[PDB]
């Protein structure tokens, strides 16, 4: 094995921030996801097959 | 690790060579290892050097 990482490089690199943007699903994709839910739970949603 | 620099028009740093220095390891005593770097540190440079 032969291994290094950024942090031997450190103090010369730039930050790097992780950010989680949240958006809220549309109209017709919740009443089409409710429609995959209740379709799929026609078929017992193929959870255990 | 004592490198012939001839041949290496561009330039490299400090790890890269150390790079260089733990791969030297390798051909002479015929041994075969995973180089495994972190992504954007250079590992062609130390496979082309
Ligand atoms: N001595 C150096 N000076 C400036 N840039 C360098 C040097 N060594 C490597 N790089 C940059 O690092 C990058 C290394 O990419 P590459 O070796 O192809 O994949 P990775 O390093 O992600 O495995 C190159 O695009 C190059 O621009
Ligand atoms: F590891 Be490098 F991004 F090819």
């Amino acid at each position: 094995l032969l291994r290094r990482l950024k942090a031997d490089v450190e103090k010369q690199m730039p930050a790097k921030y992780e950010h989680i943007v949240y958006c809220k699903l549309s109209k017709r994709q919740r009443f089409l996801y409710d429609d995959f839910m209740s379709r799929a739970q026609t078929k017992a949603t193929l959870a255990s097959g | 690790d004592v490198p012939v620099p001839s041949l290496l028009r561009g330039n490299l740093r400090t790890y890269q060579k150390q790079g260089l220095n733990w791969l030297a390891s390798l051909y002479n005593n015929h041994t075969n290892g995973i180089l495994a770097d972190e992504m954007g540190l250079g590992k062609t440079i130390q496979t082309i050097s």
